[PDB]
């Protein structure tokens, strides 16, 4: 099992700045991540994941040849990595800055200084060390918008700033002073930035295009009076509609000038390829049919690496070279690919040089996805690379799906096997096995990408992309039908908010092949607000899964006549339960014989001392064996289990330690009592809870020992049996009572959930999330209220039956317990930014040296029939003396 | 050996039965009993009793008298550990 | 003292049928024409013996033929000498008839006369020959005797087949 | 009867002991084939057992009573020990078949 | 085929001594079906010579000896068979000292001192045997197959006084037999006394009364009946009685005589008295 | 002290009729709540068994100071009017919300004539939140 | 008429001198059938 | 209802049965190859075939006639003249190696008191007992084969004995069967 069925994917996220150029290259990511993937496979050696919030958000990436240089936390902090093992070499921090722009610059020939542009100051650090050099500020600093940088190597520093519409200004620093050389003032009030816009081409330069009058804006930063200007109306260069179009420059070397040549961005698909002299112009090439261009740079050698489409159809892009000096485009490394997907576009490229040419590439499109791309004719792609699952939503575990006449029917089976048996001595290929432990699964992604895996060497079988989704949206997911009904397939259904029109979507498919079914559903015309699934077939094996409009009317999918003929039976089984977080006001509503709602319970919380967090309930896919806890002196003691039950969790909004609570309730979701309301003083921490069959249980933090804590809650009516057959909640009024308890955890906590197997039979475990990623199975007996065995001294931590023994996760958002068919395992799965799969025993396998079985079998049968004969014997040569 | 290897048959039918129910039992599982079988291993039940029954052994009488009825003098006589050989066999 | 061939014959082959015991036997006529094999055992016992002196008594009284001579045969080889039980047998014979025979075979002849003695000795062929081709030709299988018939009634006394036989 | 042989006796509570036990096994496992609980299989039990009482009493003919003094053992027999193998070949067999 | 091993278990069954059957249906098992017989050889090798030897032959003793001291080469039971060949060619002395190694070293083995008196029994000297005998039984109190024996010696010395006790504890050990007690009437009728005739004719009826069948205790009862009712001794009423039972038997022999199918001789005999 | 309305509403249509049954008295300084009503004529009798008959609801209604609940008839009916009321608050004092449920259980059927139902034999009880080690 | 009237004539132990509950049934329990159904949550 | 595999009927059930099956064979044929003898001397062999003598002479003396019986009685109790007047390592084994199954089912229904002795390794206390462990299989089989394999396979006493010879009776018990025999007719029809 160790080697057998448990595997670990890990991801970093989809990039945002990167850097090629050994073996080794190196990227950073959304998830403020680093990473040194090898050029070959798919595949990591150092991440050094240092936080998920805001305060490690990457900033500007710049490596140095050997070793990267990084900037954290909105320009404070400065690291230094290795770029071999990610042993660090050195790290400070800086002074409060919005972090303009970064640049890397020497003295006459080297690479010792860097520079940095906060916005109010100018910096100069050593590199080895790290130990600053010096520091200056800006003439102004509050009203020109400092905004850029450059150098040219040799000798000074120069620092540009410009506000949208009055005006540019123009600076210079040299080394060893921080004194402001002579600072430019020119009027151009029609440009509204200059970062996206401009660059430095060769050596003193300013260029900025103006699409009035189509004109270029020029300058030699050196010496130059009042922004000389070239018209861009002698050549047939019209601009865009409405595009901002700007210059890309290149500097592979930032000791050494900028080369002349640069590329120019006219239109979405419109690229231009310049030259620039002393003072004039010139044009070499013209490009309309391009997404995407790339610069890069070998030894001395100077590319331009270019996108196109072929005949947007069919995905089939092609890449090319072109030379930078001239234009020259290359008879080989012409690369033909193409996608899987209809709609999914490159937006992003790089690229990797050798010095045989040939090259390769690297493409981030737009689906998080990674291609790695090679000249060769055979496979293309050298490694392909799947980001998107680095954050995942929820998901879903599926069954794969299924292959005297008499007695000569008899013989011929008989018959039919005996020759079989002398005889003997990938998605359309498979389908379930005895005692399953496949179990196919189905996962869904905030990018708006469906997967599928075989739960067992996890393999992507089928991939789909629904777009039109925004990064913060609302997801669930349903599953109507299970290989029934055989002329008609599985199907599964998912709903998907938008979370700014309010607007929602039904998308329907077959989770096996990845297919949308033939049917339509129903367009959801209002926003929808709830769902649930009322587990009663229809003729076609379809679960009915209503849902419940803004309007408060219904809107049923397989709505066909004998649905609703059901529901026009048995509608008043039924009760919606609503909450809002804002003001704290819960609502309970019903149906009737046609489909409306008539409002049945309310129950409000004032929003100013309680704060709803989360709200749980039973999971209708369960079953419950025994019904009571016999004691030890033959007394029965019944359990109040409640189906419709359902919890809730609160605390404040003062967060001071000195009286800061948390809140509890539990609630009947058809009628609207209350069994329970309680509360925890001195307690403030973030919550992790769990709802089983009957018991209940809660993490928390208490702020006058500053230590975690658990909590934990049994319901037991009494020694009868109220109605044994039927439990309708409109007819209990006998309320249960409550055991509870306090133990103590010496640690913190993240995603917290409980195992479990059909019948629930075995013991029933709970499964934590440590944050250094340690997975960690702990009794529920253990945890029982009845105990005088004390109040718990420190209630011990194990590490001896941790899952996860080196094989650690991340971040450990959530975690996922299904069950077998074996009723002694349970299919365990955690995301939180590194998947991982396995099994668990919680009764030691208890339903499942070989050889010595008939070794000794054959050695007693033999000493049997060598006995006898001895016997026999002994006991003639006695009747003879 | 007649009986014996009647007994055989029956019990060996009854073993194919069992072997058909758990086919049976496998196939029905994949998708209560049917009627063959169950002739089947009531036959052989049936046809193995009365073998066993017929074969097990044969009654003895208890009374003693009737097995001396006919024990003649001359053979009761004979004490073969007295034996003696001076006599006209050797004349023969 | 003339033995007849059928007389010796049946005696010898009585002698070698139940050899390992001692016999005796009852001769019927001096020219002795008839044996009877009667016993086989202990001898040593009146009442049997005594019954069958009386049928066959009143058997020979029937066809009015006379008892004509005792004879017995002992088991050890050596021993041809008379105990009390034929002394009293012979005595009562010879008070019947006065001329009475008795014989003891040496078995590896010894006819004796009583005439107020001791049962004296008297003066000492192809019956001889005869008698042995019988034995070799080994019939002496079916031949009953008194013992016989007390134990199964179908047998018979008269002994006739064996008689033809000659 | 006045005299008795007293081994002869033993011959025939021996065989009968044998064919009562080995049918009490075969009726559990011709029970445990087609498995069937509580109630039927003692009716079953108990018919078989009548069987063989019936069968022995064709065998001995008028009951020969020279044979057995009295029809008691035919019925009864050995009835205990026969419980434990039928039982445990229900077992057997309902193990093998009717559960895997 | 069966038969013949069955019919020559039989005559061990029995103490038939039939020798000229037993070697001629013997030697062809001996010599030519022992892997047939199965380790049931042991026992016919020692039947068959046992018989052959009062047969004479001589021959094939030895054939059985030597295999018996092949398989059986250490005993003390084979050591008989070997005393007793001996004595067949009249050594006598070897004899008895072959059997006292096995006694003087293992006592307890009846068997020897047993043919101890058989070689005496043979020589001719009664009296030792009888003392011999008796010494024996004082040790090992019961022995059936002895009791008879002891009885027929004192038969043979004429003596019916001291045989009645002998066959009383015999007929004490399994009374379910006919021959121990009509032989016992044998030798008491034969002892005369009135007394003595009385217990015989009672002992003759309770014998009779067991098979029914027995012929020899009948004749026994009509005759002692016979002699009762001609002797001036007794009572009126034990003369009628007996007469009485005279009657009964002669009727009762008649119908035997008559489901037989002579019989004139016998009724003769039976009305004269 | 307050006092606080008490709204009881049941209809053939399960709408809102919302009519009044009287008011709760609420003593805040030491904590204590007591109920005043009136009977209920013969309409109102009417109006809840002929509900009775069709299992329909009875609703209860008070503002906070809205909130709800309900009871079938079928258990009320027959009880000869048990119920038992109560009134969840939060810590510092606000009224949560209502629970009404009738003692004991429902629709065995043995009606009375509708004359021991005039009396409202109640039970009204609170409950701060219960806290905990 | 008595013609053959015939007349003949340490052994130890020999000598002639003439001398003279609810657990039990909980096991067994059916689990009882729901009747309501409740579902919704957080008002996506 | 829990679905099992078959390696488990195989390789856990029938080992069982067949080596406690073997086993008790060859602990019989050693108990048959272990016995030795216990003769001592003639002495204790004589005494005991007198005291067999004695209780015979004692129960069916009244086969025999008067004086006999008791000449034998008197000299046995004649006055200082009478002779009386002067598993474990396989069952461990076993659970050893099939520490935790469940194997079969009974078709009659247990209640839980039956519970912990079927099992009797199973850390479950939630299955109704008609389940069974492999461990009862081992002691169960046990009884079977021990019902089955029957089908295929001083002073002191003296002293009693003289004690309960003294009183004792003759009863002749021979005084009828005279008449018994003749009162009716004779039997014989079968030669
Ligand atoms: C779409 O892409 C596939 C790549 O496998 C190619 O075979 C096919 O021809 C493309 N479609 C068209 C219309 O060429
Ligand atoms: C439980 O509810 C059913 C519903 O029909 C009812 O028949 C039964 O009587 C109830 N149980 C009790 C104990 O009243
Ligand atoms: C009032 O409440 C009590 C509570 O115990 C209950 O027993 C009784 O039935 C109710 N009704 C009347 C009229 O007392």
């Amino acid at each position: 099992q160790v080697g057998k069925f448990d595997w670990r994917q890990q991801y970093v996220g989809k990039v945002k700045f990167a850097s090629l150029e050994s073996k080794k290259l190196v990227v950073a990511t959304e998830k403020n991540v680093i990473a040194a993937l090898n050029s070959r496979t798919g595949e990591i050696l150092w991440r050094h994941v240092d936080k998920g919030t805001a305060e490690g958000a990457v900033d500007a990436m710049l490596l140095h040849g050997q070793d990267v240089i990084t900037v954290s936390n909105g320009g404070r902090i400065m690291r230094s990595w290795e770029t071999n093992i990610g042993g660090l070499n050195w790290e400070i921090t800086l002074d409060s800055g919005s972090f303009q722009a970064l640049g890397l610059v020497g003295l006459q020939e080297s690479v010792r200084y860097i520079a940095v542009l906060k916005k109010t100051t100018l910096a100069l650090h050593h590199l080895s060390s790290g130990h600053l050099k010096w520091v200056e500020h800006l003439p102004e600093s509050d009203s020109i918008h400092y905004q850029m940088v450059y150098s040219y190597g040799s000798g000074v520093v120069w620092a540009l700033g410009v506000v949208p519409f009055s005006h540019v200004n123009i600076v210079k620093f040299n080394v060893e002073d921080g004194e402001i050389v002579q600072q430019v003032r020119v009027s151009t009030p029609w440009l509204q930035h200059l970062s996206g816009a401009c660059g430095v081409v060769d050596e003193a330069v300013l260029v900025c295009p103006d699409p009035s009058s189509r004109s270029l804006q020029t300058l030699a930063l050196e010496t130059e009076w009042e922004l000389r200007q070239i018209p861009l109306q002698s050549l047939d260069l019209e601009f865009g509609s409405g595009f901002q179009p700007r210059v890309l420059p290149t500097q592979p070397n930032p000791v050494d000038a900028s080369r002349a040549q640069f590329f120019l961005h006219l239109s979405p698909s419109h690229y231009a390829l310049l030259q620039y002299h002393y003072g004039t112009l010139s044009l070499l090439k013209n490009f309309p049919q391009t997404a995407l261009v790339s610069f890069a740079t070998t030894g001395e050698k100077t590319v331009a690496a270019v996108m196109a489409c072929r005949n947007c159809f069919n995905q089939t892009y092609t890449i090319n070279l072109y030379l930078v000096e001239t234009g020259r485009r290359l008879l080989d490394t012409t690369i033909t690919f193409s996608l899987e997907q209809s709609g999914t576009r490159p937006e992003r490229l790089y690229i990797q040089v050798f010095l045989k040419v040939g090259y390769r590439a690297l493409v981030q499109t737009e689906d998080h996805l990674l291609l790695f791309l090679q000249q060769l004719a055979g496979k293309v792609v050298l490694w392909s690379r799947e980001e998107s699952l680095a954050e995942v939503v929820c998901l879903e575990m599926v069954d794969l799906p299924l292959t005297l006449g008499m007695f000569l029917k008899r013989l011929s089976s008989q018959l039919i096997l005996l020759q079989a048996w002398t005889s003997h001595l990938n998605i359309d290929t498979l389908a379930r096995d005895e005692f399953n432990l496949q179990k196919m699964m189905v996962m869904v992604t905030a990018s708006g990408k469906l997967f599928g895996i075989e739960s067992s060497s996890g393999t992507i079988l089928w991939k789909q992309y629904l777009p039109n989704v925004k990064p913060d949206s609302s997801f669930k997911l349903m599953v109507q039908r299970t290989t029934a009904h055989f002329p008609h397939p599985p199907q599964c259904t998912l709903l998907v908010k938008d979370k700014e029109s309010g607007m929602s979507s039904l998308y329907v498919f077959n989770p096996i092949f990845g297919k949308w079914s033939q049917v339509a559903p129903p367009v959801l015309k209002r926003p929808i607000l709830q769902s649930l699934l009322l587990p009663v077939m229809d003729q076609d094996y379809a679960k009915v899964l209503l849902l419940i409009d803004d309007e408060y009317k219904v809107t049923a999918f397989p709505a066909t006549r004998n649905v609703l003929r059901q529901l026009h039976e048995l509608a008043p089984s039924i009760f919606f339960y609503l909450v809002d977080a804002e003001q704290g006001r819960l609502c309970g509503y019903r149906l009737r014989k046609d489909l409306t709602t008539e409002l049945s319970w309310e129950l409000t919380i004032p929003p100013e001392v309680q704060r709803i967090v989360k709200v749980k309930g039973k999971r209708s896919s369960e079953h419950v064996h025994s019904q009571g806890r016999v004691m030890g002196d033959r007394s029965v003691l019944y359990k109040s289990l409640n189906p419709n039950l359902l919890a809730v969790v609160t605390e404040s909004t003062d967060a001071h330690h000195e009286r800061t609570f948390i809140g509890i309730f539990l609630i009947d979701g058809v009628t609207g009592r209350i069994i329970h309301s309680s509360v925890q003083k001195k307690a403030k921490g973030p919550v992790h809870i769990v709802h089983s069959e009957n018991w209940v249980v809660y993490q928390y933090w208490n702020t006058k020992a500053r230590r975690n804590e658990f909590t934990v809650l049994e319901l037991y009516e009494g020694t009868e049996q109220y109605n044994a057959t039927a439990f309708s909640s409109l007819d209990r009024p006998q309320l249960p009572q409550v055991l509870q308890q306090s133990y103590i955890f010496p640690s913190s906590i993240s995603a917290m959930e409980a195992t479990i197997t059909e019948r629930g039979i075995t013991s029933r475990h709970l499964l934590i999330g440590l944050p250094s990623g340690a997975i960690l199975s702990l009794p529920k007996a253990l945890l029982d209220p009845r105990r005088p065995i004390p109040y718990s001294p420190d209630v011990q931590i194990h590490a001896e039956r941790f899952i996860n023994y080196n094989q650690t996760v991340s971040r450990m958002r959530g975690i996922y317990t299904a069950p077998s068919g074996l009723e002694s395992t349970c299919l365990v799965v955690a995301y939180g930014l590194d998947i991982y799969q396995t099994r668990v025993y919680p009764s030691k396998q208890f339903d499942v040296d070989y050889v010595l079985i008939s070794s000794v079998l054959f050695g007693l049968v033999f000493a049997t029939m060598i006995t006898k004969r001895l016997a026999q014997v002994k006991l003639l040569n006695r009747a003879w003396r | 050996s007649l009986w014996k290897g009647l007994v055989g048959i029956g019990l060996f039918a009854l073993a194919h039965a069992a072997f058909s129910a758990a086919q049976h039992r496998s196939y029905m599982r994949l998708t209560s009993l049917p009627i063959d079988i169950v002739l089947q291993t009531l036959l052989a039940f049936a046809v193995t009793c009365y073998g066993i029954v017929h074969i097990a052994g044969e009654f003895k009488d208890m009374d003693a008298t009737s097995e001396l009825k006919n024990k003649t003098f001359d053979t009761l006589r004979n004490h073969p550990s007295f034996y003696v050989f001076n006599h006209r066999g050797r004349v023969l | 003292v003339k033995l007849t061939t059928q007389a010796y014959c049946k005696m010898v082959l009585h002698g070698a049928k139940y050899p390992h015991c001692a016999v005796n036997g009852l001769l019927v006529a001096t020219l002795f024409v008839d044996c009877i094999p009667l016993f086989h055992g202990t001898l040593a016992l009146a009442p049997m013996l005594e019954v069958a002196l009386t049928l066959i008594d009143s058997w020979c009284k029937d066809h009015s033929y006379v008892i004509a001579g005792y004879y017995q045969a002992n088991e050890r080889v050596k021993d041809a000498s008379p105990n009390q039980v034929a002394e009293k047998v012979a005595s009562r014979i010879a008070e019947g008839f006065s001329d009475t025979a008795l014989i003891m075979v040496d078995n590896t002849i010894h006819v004796y006369e009583h005439h107020e003695n001791r049962w004296r000795c008297r003066d000492p062929p192809e019956a001889q020959r005869i008698s042995a081709s019988l034995l070799d030709s080994r019939s002496y299988e079916t031949l009953v005797d008194f013992d016989n018939h007390l134990d199964d009634i179908r047998n018979d006394w008269t002994n006739p087949e064996i008689n033809k036989a000659v | 009867p006045p005299f008795i042989s007293e081994a002869a006796v033993r011959g025939n509570a021996a065989v009968l002991d044998y064919c009562r036990t080995s049918v009490s096994a075969l009726s559990g496992a011709t029970a445990g084939i087609l498995g069937l609980t509580g109630l039927y299989g003692f009716i079953f039990y108990l018919l078989a057992s009548v069987l063989l009482s019936l069968l022995l009493i064709l065998k001995a003919g008028r009951r020969w009573n020279k044979y057995f003094k009295s029809r008691r053992p035919l019925f009864t027999g050995g009835l205990i020990g026969g419980l434990f193998t039928y039982v445990l070949f229900w077992t057997f067999l309902y193990g093998m078949v009717h559960v895997y | 085929w069966e038969e013949m091993r069955d019919k020559m278990r039989k005559w061990r069954e029995e103490n038939s001594r039939n020798s000229e059957q037993i070697v001629e249906v013997g030697e062809e098992l001996i010599n030519e079906y022992a892997s047939k017989l199965g380790d049931d050889i042991w026992i016919i090798y020692e039947q068959v010579m046992i018989a052959a030897l009062d047969y004479g032959r001589d021959d094939l003793a030895l054939f059985c000896l030597q295999e018996l001291r092949r398989q059986f080469p250490g005993s003390h039971r084979v050591k008989r068979l070997t005393g007793m060949r001996f004595e067949a060619m009249e050594r006598y002395d070897d004899a008895i000292q072959l059997y006292d190694r096995i006694l003087q070293e293992d006592p307890t083995n009846t068997a020897a001192r047993k043919r101890k008196i058989a070689i005496r029994k043979a020589q001719g000297k009664n009296v030792e045997a009888i003392r011999e005998l008796n010494e024996y039984l004082e040790q090992f109190v019961g022995d059936q197959e002895a009791w008879h024996e002891l009885a027929e010696l004192y038969i043979n010395e004429h003596d019916y006084a001291k045989a009645a006790f002998c066959l009383e504890e015999l007929m004490m050990t399994n009374p379910h037999n006919h021959l121990y007690c009509q032989q016992y009437a044998e030798v008491k009728y034969t002892q005369g006394g009135l007394e003595n005739l009385e217990l015989s004719r009672k002992y003759f009826a309770q014998a009779l009364k067991l098979n029914n069948r027995n012929m020899r205790a009948l004749f026994g009862l009509y005759m002692s009946a016979s002699h009762i009712a001609s002797n001036p001794k007794a009572s009126a009423k034990t003369k009628k009685d007996n007469m009485k039972y005279a009657s009964w038997a002669a009727s009762q022999i008649n119908r035997a005589y008559q489901f037989a199918g002579s019989l004139k001789a016998v009724e003769d005999m039976l009305e004269t008295l | 002290t307050v006092g606080l309305l008490l709204e009881h509403s049941f209809e053939i249509d399960d709408s809102a009729n919302f009519r009044k049954r009287g008011s709760l008295l609420w003593n805040q300084q030491d904590g204590t709540l007591s109920l005043s009503q009136r009977q209920l004529s013969e309409e109102e009798r009417g109006r809840l068994r002929d509900v009775a008959a069709l299992n329909g609801l009875y609703r209860v209604r008070i503002p906070r100071r809205y909130v709800s609940s309900f009871v079938p008839a079928c258990s009320l009916v027959e009880s000869h009017l048990s119920d038992q009321l109560t009134l969840h608050v939060d810590v510092a004092g606000n009224v949560v919300g209502v629970s009404v449920v009738t003692h004991p259980g429902g629709c065995r059927g043995h009606e009375v004539e509708d004359v021991d139902l005039e009396l409202f034999n109640t039970s009204v009880q609170l409950q701060p939140p219960t806290t905990a080690p | 008429r008595f013609k053959w009237a015939i007349e003949l004539s340490y052994p130890v132990g020999y000598l002639d001198k003439q001398v003279p509950h609810a657990s039990d049934w909980l096991a067994f329990i059916e689990p009882p059938e729901r009747m309501e159904f409740s579902g919704g949550g957080l008002l996506l | 209802e829990l679905l099992l595999d078959s390696n488990i009927r195989l390789w856990v059930v029938l080992p069982i049965v067949i080596i406690t099956f073997f086993v008790g064979m060859i602990r019989h044929y050693v108990s048959i190859l272990l016995q030795s003898d216990k003769k001592l001397t003639q002495e204790q062999v004589s005494d005991s075939q007198v005291l067999i003598r004695s209780r015979v002479l004692r129960e069916n003396g009244k086969y025999i006639p008067k004086q006999s019986f008791l000449t034998r009685k008197y000299y046995f109790n004649n006055p200082e003249d009478g002779f009386f007047k002067k598993m474990i390592l396989i069952g461990g084994w076993i659970n050893m190696t099939f520490s935790g199954f469940v194997t079969t089912k009974v078709p009659f229904p247990l209640t839980l008191r039956f519970k912990p002795m079927l099992q009797q390794g199973i850390e479950l206390l939630t299955l109704d007992a008609s389940w069974v462990s492999s461990a009862s299989w081992y002691f169960l089989n046990v009884f079977g084969l021990r019902s089955i394999y029957s089908l295929i396979l001083t002073n002191k006493a003296f002293k009693t004995e003289w004690e309960a010879l003294e009183l004792t009776d003759h009863q002749w018990a021979l005084d009828d069967v005279e008449e018994e025999l003749m009162a009716k007719d004779l039997h014989f029809e079968g030669m």
